RNA sequence: GGCCGCAAGGUUAAAACUCAAAUGAAUUGACGGGGGCCCGCACAAGCGGUGGAGCAUGUGGUUUAAUUCGAUGCAACGCGAAGAACCUUACCUGGUCUUGACAUCCACGGAAGUUUUCAGAGAUGAGAAUGUGCCUUCGGGAACCGUGAGACAGGUGCUGCAUGGCUGUCGUCAGCUCGUGUUGUGAAAUGUUGGGUUAAGUCCCGCAACGAGCGCAACCCUUAUCCUUUGUUGCCAGCGGUCCGGCCGGGAACUCAAAGGAGACUGCCAGUGAUAAACUGGAGGAAGGUGGGGAUGACGUCAAGUCAUCAUGGCCCUUACGACCAGGGCUACACACGUGCUACAAUGGCGCAUACAAAGAGAAGCGACCUCGCGAGAGCAAGCGGACCUCAUAAAGUGCGUCGUAGUCCGGAUUGGAGUCUGCAACUCGACUCCAUGAAGUCGGAAUCGCUAGUAAUCGUGGAUCAGAAUGCCACGGUGAAUACGU
């Protein structure tokens, strides 16, 4: 059977949203277009930055960023350089006056993106996917969580028949709406076609 | 919710929006000013009549 | 069904005369949600009755429900691949429904001009004893009595 | 959908932009009831005289990220599949599923 | 071949040729016109339909220059499409271009608005006006336009049996597994089986098993009963005005609005039962035994659906399978099927007069009052980004007449003549209006479908897609039934 987005049934109830503001029917289309524009203008400069985060707020007239990450000294840069470039381009893409904010992740071990984005690069790199697996479930479980589970599909090895395969330790109560669950996913490319990864993390209730 | 074919499959979502009023009968010279000047969260929307 | 209970559910009694039966004639009567149609209907037939018979209208219902009762029904069962028609009693209000179900049914395939000389005509004949419904009763009665070597 | 299909709607609206002012009301005085006997017979030969793009009923509503022109809501500016993933992935605000 | 027998036949007993297997016992599943115990609109008990007629609409077939592509037992056929006149477009006929309709690099010349000729248009040949920012710190070409050589751009072209992502179905069925211990040479087993019980692998008690994980239930939304807080654009018990209209002063009680709270737990009484889990009745309460409805989809099955929303390995074309333009087609018509609307009447048709709702939408928008037209509409022209204005009259019902069983004062296809609106343009191929014509059909063969309560049946109202085009889709309320002995 097919399953529900973890994050969008827990939106309101446990889960907070990745965008604030206040439209009328006429400015809902064009802001929502601006806000792709940036995330997609973020998303491939700061690569190489271990990014999981874009939080976008607008108050009267101005755009206000909030990034997450945890490699602060590339996005900062010496006595703070390449933010200023961020904002300067972020500005000129919106329209209107800006600002940028950074924030820490202390634990990339706990961090559902991360994790997902350290699975695709081995992949690529060609290392074995149960050891790329099994890796990331024990660091996750060494460092506090209550519960992991790891799936990762799509012609392994280079097989000529796809197959999907998980692993899972501890709780992953997907059916309870008071469970702080973690949520993302991944694609990698290779010389035989695309793989798939998806991680799911538990926290306990709330 | 399919790429396809299937018409009986379906999501079925809502926005909800919250509305207030308060009215001031006889004011102050720098109570106009102190509105005025007032800051507030992002989404919230605030108009002002006369 | 297999493992429930049915529970009665409430009627309301007729607004002039307080009749338990006649608020469930005026429901088998009835057609298309449409109510005030059908009480108009039946009272209507009640008075022309009554004006016709000289007695109350009660009393002229209580003769015509009498005269087309059953008490003896037929119901099948198979058995080695053949069907048989074993004889069954009647609790009394299959019996009143079965009565008023009829009368109803004969009722509405008449010759007349309106539904309430219609009604009116049936529940005279069948309280002359003669009649559709009476005849669909003697019909019951004769397959029941033929059947009796397989009680 | 393909790039010579989403060129064609650039086009057709700024063709609409630049002939508004002129088709609006210069040429659509045909409605007027006292013209004239005949001086809107030239204005209905030098309006149908115009490009055809210029009509702003020769424009399609089409995906502002994939260019798909069935299923398209005008509150988003988005298709329906496109809309889903937005939502859930919690990049629009104030949208939940709904239960009553 | 030998011996025996009346005969049927008995007894001793080979070779050539062909294959890589044939066989015994036991293990996990699946199946049985084998057995036992349970469940479900599965049967039974009832109420309306479909299969015949006319007309929407989708599909097979046939036809054509083309009738563009996909879905196609249950789980395709009002399905992708929440809306094909041009556009949308993906198909056909004809006219045209080759670094390109859409991008990054090099160089050489310059700068956007008005107007006339030939073209069906694409696209070729014409005039005057214009002088910009900047470092003018001297040319920066930064802004945009035109032209030449590639490096390249482009593909709704093929493979859903090379893939990611998303979805259908068994099925909201109660199941699916692991760690350590123990048994068997082993494949495996136990636990998860047994006595009761539940909607439930729900719970209690036993037993070489002791414990966990994904599912079940609860945490979420809405509906029904009360208390507190703030009373506008909402309300009008008591007081006084009045023009008899919450219209005025006023009031914060009630209806209502959306924020914090209380309430339902087998919690209490009796009986049955293993000192058990539970079961059958009663009291009080708005509500009683998971009170009503929704969201929520376990390990897995069908090489199930989608390269055409998107992305992507391999293959293929690149003066063409890639751009641009006018006109046609997807709307064809001997025929076969699936989903619907409207009838075949008197529980009714036509005329006049009058009760009672809920939920929604509005800026290139919704549009009142007044005047003109028999009508669809037209001209002036307030208010409203809204508990304030507009859409905007609910209908079935109720009272008084008329029709009197006729293919009719029932039904409304089809056709001629006049118009209206949106749109550059309604021939092929739009929706509405008035006058006239007035078809089949009289309850539908063998088959076959939905429904257990405010449900079925019936009557009206709104919204997305949208310049214009619903009988289809998704939502809202009014009137309101019959039956369940039983497996």
């Amino acid at each position: 059977g097919q399953k529900v987005h973890p994050n969008g049934i827990r939106l309101g109830i446990v889960k907070p949203w990745n965008s604030t503001w206040f439209a009328n029917t006429k400015e809902f289309a064009d802001n929502l277009d601006s806000d792709f524009k940036v995330r997609q203008y973020l998303t491939k400069e700061l690569a190489k930055a271990s990014v999981s985060r874009i939080v976008i707020e607008r108050p009267a007239k101005s755009i206000r960023v909030t990034i997450h990450t945890a490699r602060p000294g590339i996005v900062i840069g010496k006595k703070g350089e390449d933010v200023e470039k961020l904002r300067k381009v972020v500005a000129d893409i919106a329209g209107v006056p800006a600002q940028i904010n950074i924030a820490e992740v202390r634990k990339p071990e706990l961090d559902a993106k991360l994790v997902a984005d350290s699975i695709t690069s081995q992949l690529e790199r060609r290392v074995m996917f149960r050891r790329a697996m099994k890796r990331a479930v024990q660091n996750a479980m060494r460092l506090g969580a209550k519960g992991i589970k790891v799936e990762v599909s799509g012609r392994l090895g280079g097989a000529e028949i796809a197959r999907t395969e998980w692993y899972r330790e501890g709780r992953v109560p997907l059916h309870t709406l008071r469970a702080d669950i973690d949520y993302n996913t991944s694609e990698a490319h290779t010389t035989y076609g695309v793989i798939g990864v998806k991680v799911w993390i538990f926290k306990g209730e709330i | 919710i399919s790429p396809h074919v299937n018409k009986d499959a379906r999501d079925q979502y809502e926005i909800r929006t919250h509305l207030r009023l308060v009215d001031i009968v006889e004011p102050t010279e720098k109570t106009v000013d102190a509105l005025m000047r007032l800051d507030l969260a992002a989404g919230v929307d605030v108009q002002i009549s006369l | 069904p297999r493992r429930r209970v049915i529970g009665q559910r409430k009627i309301l009694p007729d607004p002039k005369f307080g009749s338990e039966l006649l608020a469930k004639f005026v429901n088998i009567l009835m057609v298309d949600g449409k109510k005030s149609t059908a009480e108009s209907i039946v009272y209507s037939a009640l008075e022309t009755l009554a004006q016709r018979s000289g007695k109350s209208e009660l009393e002229a219902f209580e003769v015509a429900l009498e005269n087309v009762r059953p008490t003896v029904e037929v119901k099948s069962r198979r058995v080695g691949g053949s069907t048989y028609q074993v004889p069954v009693e009647v609790r009394p209000v299959r019996r009143n429904a079965l009565a008023m179900r009829w009368i109803v049914e004969a009722a509405r395939k008449r010759g007349d001009k309106s539904m309430a000389l219609r009604l009116a005509n049936e529940l005279s004949d069948a309280a002359e004893n003669k009649g559709t419904a009476v005849k669909k009763r003697e019909d019951v009665h004769r397959m029941a009595e033929a059947n009796k070597a397989f009680a | 959908a393909k790039q010579s299909m989403k060129a064609r709607e650039v086009k057709r609206v700024a063709l609409a932009d630049k002939y508004f002012a002129k088709r609006a009301e210069l040429k659509a005085i045909i409605s007027d009831v006292n013209a004239s006997d005949e001086d809107r017979w030239n204005a209905v030969l030098k309006l149908q005289t115009l490009p055809r793009d210029s009509s702003p009923s020769r424009q399609r509503n089409r995906c502002r990220q994939t260019g798909r022109p069935h299923g398209f809501l005008r509150k988003f500016g988005l298709s329906r599949i496109k809309v889903r993933e937005a939502a859930m992935r919690g990049e629009i605000p104030g949208l939940k599923k709904a239960s009553w």
